[PDB]
């Protein structure tokens, strides 16, 4: 059967996104 | 500026939440490497 | 104290920017795991 | 308040300590990673 | 033949280390900003 | 058909060592 780290690497890039919007929030904050 | 306090304070727990979600996918990444260092060895 | 104020802003920017550049390392990280799979299976 | 100015820059500080633990860490994965591609073509 | 086995845990121990201890600075971090 | 995800790691190694210069570059400003 195929390796697959699948969910590892899918639940990384969700974490990533949420930390770059999470970034946004902050400069945003930051600019006001 | 009292008021320029309380933005850099809110702005900075902002950012300590941004980090803690990267560092979250670090603890994955760790996680999908050893899984492909076993399947090989395995 | 104004100046450190300002000093205060100037940094957690650019701390901001130290983040977004870790969280690319991470996205590049995720290609090279999905490349080295690929590899395997395909 | 020159204690909230203070308190800040102590935030930041440790804040700016955890970044470059979490970028240290992207250098091992990266070791990591090129070892496994290594083992692979070897 | 395959000498060895695959072994990269040194530095993903190194790694789960650094993790570990940014998890422990920005828990200072935050209890710093509370106060 | 030789494995290569070089470019990825010499992209995430150029991203690891811009925010090393960011760190440093934030602390001076706090030093100051």
């Amino acid at each position: 059967e195929r390796l697959d780290v699948g969910e590892n690497l899918k639940k990384a890039e969700e974490k990533l996104k949420k930390a770059e919007e999470l970034l946004k929030k902050s400069e945003e904050i930051l600019k006001k | 500026n009292s008021q320029a306090i309380d933005n850099l304070r809110a702005s900075l727990e902002t950012t300590n939440q941004a980090i803690e979600a990267i560092r979250q996918a670090g603890q994955e990444m760790i996680l999908a490497v050893q899984g492909v260092q076993d399947y090989i060895n395995n």
